[PDB]
């Protein structure tokens, strides 16, 4: 099946930084948007971040200036660089796939009208405790 | 932003009776030019916690049986199930797909009645 | 009057015809609020829009930031882009030739 | 921008071959007249076939 | 996969073409192409011109 596995995590002190990553599986990390989602142990699902086909990113107001996400594509992995963590940020973090496009030089990275925007290809999740 | 409000916060269901879980988006989710309304239902289990259940209106995700087919409009939308199976008991989530914040509503916890 | 009307339209079309067609501008614009000091009645009338525009080489694109007036762009509901040019659903937009009065 | 493409969306009803209906007796008489006029140029005893 | 109003996006289009308007072509994801794209430019007739 098409399913990624999260790797990275551990117990850190406030102020520490972490490099969390998701590996590519079955070409789900090629022509596709990617999302990071938080599962709070006792609350509902919270979206953390998203990265587009072209390297654009988006974060909510509580995250901007603290977390950074990126894609290298050559090494087929998605990275999340966490900084300035707080006890409130203890949670399970995991990746999801967004919509899909393609890569032709008419105009790099293209989306479909009426294409997929759901979160799919869910992993297992890493536990981050501050 | 878009606020997604889940109407039930707890819903015990007898396995032998139907159930209805509904939520409402604070903004219209209709893409007028495309014509597609972006709404998603998710089902959380004690085992594999994240999982896509329903995509948009009446379009089941791969692996999802016919009993999970939903309905609704561009604000208030609902899942109606004829019978709740033992494997179907979990926490349901609503998501909007038109803006990057991807706000989620409160979960509905299914109990054995 | 009818002849003057047709003559002015014809001369206008002849002046604009041999000019840049601005085909690369019908893209998706990442528009944000202008960060300068904006008076009370100009709030929301000018947007800072970033797009990926083409260049001489066909395979190379440059990120370009420009200020568009709110009347020149229309909102849309794409996830990653917010606005598009108002005329891209209707016609090609010809740039007036520079150094022409 | 302003380039609208038109294409066949679907077909309602059965898919059938397009066709022309030409009356048999009228066409047969027309060919008889053409044959007489061709015989005026090629000979009264020349067999004309199409 | 057709182009659309915005260079950024594309669209998946389904249409019914006659066999005489298409030619077999070999690719990984496609089977046919338009008959005239191999030799010449194709201009759509204006629908407003009778
Ligand atoms: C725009 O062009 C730059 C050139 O370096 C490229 O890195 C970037 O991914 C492009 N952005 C989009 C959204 O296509
Ligand atoms: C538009 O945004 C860019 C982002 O880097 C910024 O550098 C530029 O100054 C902005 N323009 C205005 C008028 O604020
Ligand atoms: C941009 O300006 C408009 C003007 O009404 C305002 O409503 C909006 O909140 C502003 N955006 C930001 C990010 O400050
Ligand atoms: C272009 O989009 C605007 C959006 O408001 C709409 O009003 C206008 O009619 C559209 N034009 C065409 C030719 O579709
Ligand atoms: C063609 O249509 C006309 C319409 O009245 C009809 O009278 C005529 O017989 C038709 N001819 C053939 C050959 O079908
Ligand atoms: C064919 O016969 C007709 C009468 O039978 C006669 O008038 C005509 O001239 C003849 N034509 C030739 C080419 O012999
Ligand atoms: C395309 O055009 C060339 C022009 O000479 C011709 O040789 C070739 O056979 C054509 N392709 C097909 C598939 O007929």
């Amino acid at each position: 099946v098409e399913q990624l596995v999260e790797s990275g995590g551990g117990l850190v002190q406030p102020g520490a930084s972490l490099r969390l990553s998701c590996a590519a599986s079955e070409f789900t990390f090629s022509d596709s948007d990617m999302h990071w989602v938080r599962q709070v142990p006792g609350q509902g699902l919270e979206w953390v971040s998203a990265i587009s086909l072209g390297g654009d990113t988006h974060y909510p107001d509580s995250v901007k200036g603290r977390f950074t996400i990126s894609r290298d594509n050559a090494k087929n992995s998605l990275y999340l660089q966490m900084n300035s963590l707080r006890p409130e940020d203890t949670a399970v973090y995991y990746c999801a796939r967004g919509g899909r496009g393609g890569y032709e030089d008419d105009y790099g990275y293209f989306y479909f009208i009426g294409g997929r925007r759901s979160l799919d290809v869910w992993g297992r999740g890493a536990l981050v405790t501050v | 932003d878009i606020v997604m409000t889940q109407t039930p916060l707890s819903l015990p269901v007898t396995p032998g009776e139907p159930a209805s879980i509904s939520c409402r988006s604070s903004q219209s989710l209709l893409d007028s030019e495309a014509g597609n309304t972006y709404l998603d239902w998710y089902l959380q289990r004690p085992g594999q916690s994240p999982q896509l259940l329903i995509y948009e209106v009446s379009n089941r995700a791969s692996g999802v049986p016919d009993r999970f087919s939903g309905s609704g409009s561009d604000t208030d939308f609902t899942l109606k199930v004829s019978r709740v199976e033992a494997e179907d008991v979990g926490v349901y989530y609503c998501m909007q797909g038109i803006q990057l914040p991807y706000s989620f509503g409160q979960g509905t916890k299914v109990e054995i009645k | 009057v009818e002849q003057m009307h047709e003559d002015i339209i014809s001369l206008w079309d002849q002046s604009l015809k041999p000019c840049v067609k601005l085909t690369p501008l019908c893209v998706g614009l990442q528009c944000t609020n202008v960060t300068n000091n904006i008076t009370d009645d100009m709030r929301g009338e000018l947007k800072n829009c970033s797009f990926n525009a083409t260049t001489e080489l066909r395979n190379k694109r440059q990120k370009v930031y420009s200020l568009f007036y709110r009347l020149d762009i229309v909102p849309m509901v794409d996830l990653w882009t917010n606005y598009r040019l108002i005329s891209c659903n209707t016609s090609a937009i010809t740039q007036a030739c520079p150094k022409v009065s | 921008p302003g380039q609208a493409f038109y294409y066949t969306g679907d077909i309602i009803g059965d898919i059938r071959q397009a066709h022309c209906n030409v009356s048999k007796a009228t066409w047969n008489e027309t060919l008889g007249k053409v044959v007489k006029q061709l015989r005026k140029h090629f000979g009264n005893n020349t067999i004309i076939r199409f």
